[PDB]
């Protein structure tokens, strides 16, 4: 007659995340004039047929 | 941008012909070799050291 009941228990957990965005956009313009040509960096065609 | 229209401003040079040394404008050249030589040998060093 003697009892005895033991227990270890061990949980480990570890999580990483990374993100990463880089953008480069580059543009010019020549002739017409120097306001509506700006214009275009819009991107609206409206704009784009001003210049 | 339609200000600048209106009113630009200086913001850059014509690589070609930027700026024009100051003794050509000089009356002599004597006087215009005195102002060159001074530039050259004297300031021109020092405000590129300042």
């Amino acid at each position: 007659t003697g009892q005895l009941s033991a227990e270890a228990k061990a949980k480990y957990g570890e999580s990483i995340s990374s993100f990463t965005q880089y953008s480069n956009t580059h543009q010019e313009v020549r002739g017409g004039d120097g306001a509506k040509a700006h214009g275009v960096f819009s991107g609206k065609k409206e704009d784009f047929q001003a210049w | 941008v339609d200000s600048v229209s209106a009113s630009p401003d200086f913001v850059d040079f014509v690589p070609t012909i930027p700026m024009q040394e100051i003794w050509t404008l000089c009356s002599s050249e004597a006087q215009a070799e005195a102002m060159r030589k001074h530039y050259d040998d004297v300031w021109a060093p020092a405000q590129s050291e300042k």
